[PDB]
């Protein structure tokens, strides 16, 4: 069985070369030709066919779409291609998979009915503009109004920071249940932003105490924050 | 299909394969068995080569099974010969390993294969003669 | 280029049950298309090759159907493992164009979203900008809708959705409806509210503030 | 209840463990590639995925096989041409004492003789110069081969350079490879191919180096029938090969005597210029990097705390007592004492420079009896070799001892094709089997 | 030239057809015109270019036959 692993810098600043690496380690080494593609994933959208390349053969063939920006190159001794894409734009953010397509046969013309078709683990290539930073927290207190209700309801704006990721917990991890944070979302200011929420006895409020502890590795940034209601 | 490649199966290729598996790959093993002091030892290379592959081809015509890659046979399966189950060898044994099991039964069930081969050609011949 | 259209884009069933999806293509392109399977955070794996194929180790329960332009994927008994997004690929000429993406999720009651809103704090007022959070909790199906009242007045832009996946433990969904302005703009303006209607909802439910 | 039946599979994948005879494949020499069968461009090879085979160099068909086919060569090639019976004489020689060097002091013997004419009934009184390893004493002095047995002269024409060799099975044989790397010469090989038949084997001769062969992938490798057994040669292959620069440098000015009707027998003249020894060079650095990955991996084998030292040969025949080659056809035997001679204990452009002796008289196998005489070659001769392996023996010592000496080793080449031929087997097909089926014809 | 036979199922027959359909490229002459006025010699001269690809559509026809039956005689 072949597999395929795939490489690349994870962040590419706009209107620069983008690489993407994958290597292949299998042939059963009867003298075989696969066919190596690329295709990405917008966030929200389906797949796309960027292009690929014989195994064998310089037969190259692109997108049209793509077709001024993309080239395709493979290194058949070390077992290995290359994309690079030019003129990179914040659009083409996108996982990127590395796929091998091949078909069976029991000799040159008597196929036999199957194929392969693998693919990559894929990587994440986000096309950003902006320097690392870290994120200001702020308290998302629950209204004083709403101690009517059960269930209150608290969180944590962790906004304005770059890169990805930043990791949430609360209470130092001892409360887990209903927390729910939500995927990062880029702002206009070209940093992310995020909220971390949880749902609570509201009869807690006042003997509970909580902290939200943001944690964000690129610029070493530890924030612990406490989020209480706000009396009047 | 635009965009595939050809992954031709080798030679041997599935001796490490189940029997199971092994026994869909019979044509790539069968299609190619026949084909001073170096050209004398030449000659002897291509005549070894010719006569065990006539060898095999009258070992398979003697049983009736001339021209096939699997034929089924009317002579049946002896329990002492392997108690083993039909799922157990076809799933989870090798040709391979099969071949060192029953190395020392090849030749009587050659001997009761050809056997029923002449009783079928002489039912074959009493059937015509009505 | 060769256009694939694949429909339903979203559905729901349970485990057991019959699930079908079209693919059309542009024009003909013979048996070739290949049936495709996704899984959350995983590489792609191969359901059916040639419309009518099924590959090695893909359980029987699969199966393809259709030919010339209108292709057919069929799921004879639904299971857990089968929830994953299913696409169409083509490969009768270039470029290999893929299908839209076929989103399968389990199926369960419907529930209705705990909603709520977090007026900014005055250290957020200071910073410049202002993000105030609508929040749906724990909602089932996912079709919900949030609309954005400044004033009494319904306006549009400058609110981001973000959504969780769908829970592993209660099979509810949670989102974030976030509005950001400028502090200007933000002062500019008195009471802030979020609308939500959903299934689970007999009425709206309006969560509202005045600064 | 079951109905179980026999069915016949043909094709069947399973082979066996089997001895026949490997025709020749390739792209006047001594090893015949004009009767060779052309070799594909495009080599077949297949991985046997999911295959375990055991493999063992030590005891494999095809390296006597290539040891006989190459015997048999060397036989064919020597036939058809003179065979120097009258040279055998009361040879009359002086010491060549004008233009030489202290190191090559006696080394030549201008040795004047009388030589059968043509015709039956005359003589003729002619000179040569011999190397002193070719002359003994009875001033006078006779061929080392005489009390032995004639001497067959090489043929001028026939070239000794090797040509690679492909050994391929006849049909319904496959070989097996083994790719697996740090392999160690006898066991299970979880890596396996099959192959038509295996790549290019030159076959050089050569004791105490192996020369032109193939090199190692990963490391240095030690191969050893049975390591712990001091009287087992132990190979090794290097990773990196070594460039080694032999040179003999005398302007060899060659002349015919005719010593019958249509027989000319080759004689060296006289040298132009001045006569200096033969030698080879070494890089020190580079076979001080190669002396320590061979003791990093001889460590392995005998404790990491011993020390390990490089010595001379014990003793015995020039061939194994010294390093014995063919260059361009001259036959150097070198003194691999700058080599071999060091100690290791766990804790520029100069170079080494090994002199060689040319010699004539040739007993190239192990066999008494049959000894070829080399013509000589005009002008100053120049070759570089790759060291690319190593023949070695270790001294009896004892357990008590906590030393162990490696000397160099040789003389049989059959250690020399097993080298090249250790990660190939050569296997039968066996496409008959019966198996049970519910089936019923 | 046995095994050639064999690989298209005609071992033992003089006379074999084949499900091979004949292209008009490969000939246009009609049965009249090729069985009544002409010799093999010539006919082998005029096929000899397409002799190959003839060949090879045999061989994997009878391959795919082989295959069919095998997978019939399966159930
Ligand atoms: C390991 O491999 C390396 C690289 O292949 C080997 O080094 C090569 O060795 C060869 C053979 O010695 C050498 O080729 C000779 O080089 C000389 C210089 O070009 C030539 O003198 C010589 O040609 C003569 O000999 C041929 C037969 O050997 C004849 O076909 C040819 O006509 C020439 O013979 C004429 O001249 C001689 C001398 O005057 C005379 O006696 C004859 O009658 C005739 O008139 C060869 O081409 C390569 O140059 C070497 N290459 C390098 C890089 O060094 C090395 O030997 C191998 N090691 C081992 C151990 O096998
Ligand atoms: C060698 O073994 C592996 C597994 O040990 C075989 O791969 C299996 O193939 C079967 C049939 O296709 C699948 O049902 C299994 O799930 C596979 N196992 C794994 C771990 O992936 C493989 O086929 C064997 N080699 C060959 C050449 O047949
Ligand atoms: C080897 O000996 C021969 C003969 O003994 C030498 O040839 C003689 O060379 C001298 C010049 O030095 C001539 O005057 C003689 O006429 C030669 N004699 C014959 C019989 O040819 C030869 O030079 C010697 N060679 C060496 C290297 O010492
Ligand atoms: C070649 O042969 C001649 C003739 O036999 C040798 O000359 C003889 O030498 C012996 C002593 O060895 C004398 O007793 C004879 O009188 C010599 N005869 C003649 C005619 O000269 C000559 O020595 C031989 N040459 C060599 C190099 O061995
Ligand atoms: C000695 O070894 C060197 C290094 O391995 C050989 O050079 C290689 O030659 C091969 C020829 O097949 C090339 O494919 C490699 O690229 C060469 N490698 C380098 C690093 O140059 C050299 O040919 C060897 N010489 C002899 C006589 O065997
Ligand atoms: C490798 O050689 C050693 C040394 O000869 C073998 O071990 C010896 O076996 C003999 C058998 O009669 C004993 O008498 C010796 O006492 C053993 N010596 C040592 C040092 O163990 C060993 O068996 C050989 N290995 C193989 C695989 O044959
Ligand atoms: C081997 O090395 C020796 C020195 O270790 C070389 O001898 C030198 O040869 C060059 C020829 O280019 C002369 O210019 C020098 O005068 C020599 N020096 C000495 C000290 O003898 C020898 O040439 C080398 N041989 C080879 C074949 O590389
Ligand atoms: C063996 O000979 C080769 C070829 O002459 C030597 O390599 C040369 O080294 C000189 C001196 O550094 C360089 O100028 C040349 O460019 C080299 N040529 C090649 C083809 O590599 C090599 O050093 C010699 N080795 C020994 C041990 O004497
Ligand atoms: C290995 O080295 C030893 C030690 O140098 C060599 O022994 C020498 O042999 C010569 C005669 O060939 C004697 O004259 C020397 O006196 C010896 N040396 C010593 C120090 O006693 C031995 O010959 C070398 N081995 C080889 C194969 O060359
Ligand atoms: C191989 O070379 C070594 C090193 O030169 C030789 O050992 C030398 O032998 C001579 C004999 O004349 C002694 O004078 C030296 O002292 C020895 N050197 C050393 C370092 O011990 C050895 O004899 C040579 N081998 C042969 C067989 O001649
Ligand atoms: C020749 O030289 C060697 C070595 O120097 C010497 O032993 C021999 O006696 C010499 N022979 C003569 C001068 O005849
Ligand atoms: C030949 O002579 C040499 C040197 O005189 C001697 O060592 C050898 O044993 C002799 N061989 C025979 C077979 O007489
Ligand atoms: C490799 O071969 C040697 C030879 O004796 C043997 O002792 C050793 O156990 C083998 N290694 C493995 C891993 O099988
Ligand atoms: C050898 O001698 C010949 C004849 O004098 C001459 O032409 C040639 O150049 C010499 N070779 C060398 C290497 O000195
Ligand atoms: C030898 O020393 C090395 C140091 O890298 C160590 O890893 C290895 O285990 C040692 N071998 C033995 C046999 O103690
Ligand atoms: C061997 O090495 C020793 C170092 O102990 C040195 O004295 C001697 O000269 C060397 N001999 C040779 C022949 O290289």
């Amino acid at each position: 069985q072949v597999q395929l692993q795939v490489s690349g810098p994870g962040v590419v600043k706009a209107s620069e070369t983008l690489s993407l690496t994958c290597d292949v380690s299998s042939a059963s080494n009867t003298r075989d030709y696969f066919y190596w593609s690329w295709v990405r994933q917008s966030p929200g959208k389906g797949l796309e066919w960027i292009g690929g390349v014989y195994s064998n053969s310089d037969t190259s063939n692109k997108n049209p779409s793509l077709e001024s920006r993309v080239t395709i190159s493979k290194d058949t001794s070390k077992n290995r291609f290359f994309l690079r894409l030019n003129s990179v734009t914040a659009a083409d953010t996108a996982v990127y998979y590395c796929s091998s397509r091949a078909k069976i046969y029991f000799a040159v013309g008597y196929d036999s009915g199957g194929r392969i078709d693998v693919w990559g683990p894929g990587v994440l290539v986000t096309v950003a503009t902006a320097s690392t930073k870290g994120p200001s927290v702020f308290p998302l207190a629950p209204s004083s109004r709403s101690t009517s209700e059960s269930t209150a309801a608290l969180g944590c704006l962790v906004k304005d920071y770059f890169p990805e990721p930043v990791t949430v917990s609360w209470n130092s991890g001892s409360l887990t249940s209903g927390v729910h944070t939500f995927p990062a979302v880029l702002q206009s200011s070209g940093l992310y932003s995020l909220s971390s929420v949880v749902t609570v006895p509201s009869s807690s409020l006042g003997t509970q105490t909580y902290v939200c502890n943001v944690n964000h590795k690129p610029s070493n940034t530890k924030v612990d924050k406490r989020v209480e209601i706000k009396t009047c | 299909a635009v965009g595939i490649g050809a992954v031709f199966l080798g030679f041997l290729g599935a001796a490490g394969s189940t029997m199971g598996a092994a026994s869909m790959t019979l044509t790539v093993q069968a299609r190619n068995l026949l084909s001073t002091v170096w050209g004398i030892k030449q000659l002897q290379a291509r005549v070894l080569a010719v006569e065990r592959y006539l060898r095999d081809q009258q070992l398979l015509g003697i049983w009736g099974c001339s021209g096939k890659l699997i034929c089924c046979t009317n002579v049946p399966w002896n329990s002492s010969w392997s108690n083993r189950n039909l799922s157990e060898i076809w799933d989870n044994m090798t040709w391979l390993q099969w071949d060192k099991e029953i190395s020392n039964y090849t030749q009587i069930i050659y001997g009761l294969l050809e056997e029923s081969q002449n009783q079928q050609e002489k039912n074959e011949q009493d059937l015509l003669a009505l | 280029d060769i256009q694939m259209t694949q429909s339903p884009s979203r559905l729901s069933a349970s485990v057991g049950d019959r699930v079908t999806v079209t693919c059309r293509a542009s024009q003909d392109i013979d048996k070739d298309l290949s049936w495709f399977q996704q899984k959350p955070g995983k590489a792609p794996t191969l359901l059916i090759f040639t419309a009518s194929s099924l590959q090695t180790g893909v359980p029987s329960r699969f199966s393809g159907s259709g030919s010339g332009t209108e292709f057919t994927l069929t799921i004879s008994s639904l299971q857990p493992e089968d929830f994953a997004t299913y696409f169409c690929q083509q490969d009768y000429s270039f470029p290999l164009t893929f299908g839209g993406g076929t989103k399968v999720d389990l199926k369960r009651t419907v529930a209705a979203p705990s909603v709520f809103i977090f007026p900014p704090s005055e250290d957020q007022v200071k910073s410049g900008t202002v993000s105030v959070v609508c929040l749906l909790n724990n909602f089932y199906p996912r079709e919900a809708s949030v609309k954005w009242k400044v004033d009494g007045a319904l306006k549009t832009g400058n609110s981001q959705e973000s959504v969780t996946e769908q829970d592993s433990k209660d099979n509810t969904y949670s989102l974030s409806s976030t509005l950001t302005l400028s502090s200007t703009e933000y002062q500019s303006h008195k009471v802030y509210a979020c609308e939500v209607t959903h299934q689970g909802l007999s009425s709206p439910v309006t969560k509202s503030f005045n600064r | 209840a079951e109905n179980l039946w026999v069915t016949v599979y043909y094709g069947v994948p399973v082979w066996k463990d089997a001895e026949t005879t490997l025709f020749c494949a390739s792209d006047h020499n001594v090893w015949a590639t004009h009767a060779c069968v052309p070799t594909d461009p495009n080599p077949q090879e297949i991985h046997l995925e999911n295959v375990t085979e055991e493999f063992n160099m030590w005891k494999n068909n095809m390296v006597e096989q290539m040891h006989t086919d190459i015997i048999s060569l060397w036989d064919q090639s020597l036939k058809p041409c003179v065979k120097l019976t009258p040279l055998c004489v009361t040879l009359q020689c002086t010491n060549v004492t004008n233009n030489i060097t202290d190191d090559m002091r006696g080394e030549l013997k201008n040795c004047s003789f009388n030589m059968t004419t043509e015709l039956r009934d005359k003589k003729q009184k002619v000179y040569s110069l011999f190397y002193r390893l070719d002359v003994v004493q009875i001033k006078e002095y006779r061929l080392i081969n005489c009390n032995t047995s004639a001497c067959t002269q090489a043929c001028p024409k026939v070239s000794f350079e090797p040509i690679p060799i492909h050994y391929c099975a006849p049909a319904g044989f496959a070989i097996l490879k083994c790719k697996d790397k740090k392999f160690n010469g006898t066991g299970p090989c979880p890596s396996v191919s099959t192959v038509q038949c295996t790549h290019g084997i030159k076959p050089v001769v050569s004791t105490q180096l192996l020369l032109n062969g193939s090199l190692a992938e990963e490391e240095v490798m030690i191969r050893s029938e049975n390591i712990t057994n001091n009287a087992k040669n132990i190979l090794v292959q290097f990773n990196t090969p070594v460039q080694i620069n032999c040179t003999r440098p005398n302007n060899n000015t060659r002349k015919s005597i005719r010593i019958g009707p249509g027989q000319a027998f080759y004689a060296t003249g006289d040298i132009i210029g001045d006569i200096r020894q033969a030698h080879c060079n070494v890089s020190k650095a580079t076979w001080n990097e190669t002396l320590g990955k061979v003791v990093k991996q001889l460590r392995k084998h005998f404790g990491n705390n011993t020390i390990i030292r490089f010595a001379n040969s014990s003793g015995g025949d020039l061939e194994v007592t010294t390093h014995s080659f063919n260059c361009g056809g001259e036959f150097f035997y070198c003194n691999t004492s700058g080599l071999f001679n060091s100690t290791w204990i766990s804790n520029s452009n100069d170079s080494i420079t090994l002199p060689c002796r040319i010699k004539q008289i040739i007993n190239m196998w192990q066999r008494i009896g049959q000894c070829m005489y080399a013509p000589p070659i005009q002008g100053v001769i120049r070759c570089v070799s790759n060291i690319t392996g190593l023949i070695l023996t270790r001294d009896g010592g004892s357990t008590n001892s906590t030393t162990e000496t490696f000397r160099p080793g040789g003389g049989d080449m059959r250690d020399n094709w097993r080298s090249e031929l250790y990660k190939y087997k050569v296997v039968k097909i066996e496409p008959l089997g019966v198996a049970p089926t519910r089936c019923k014809r």
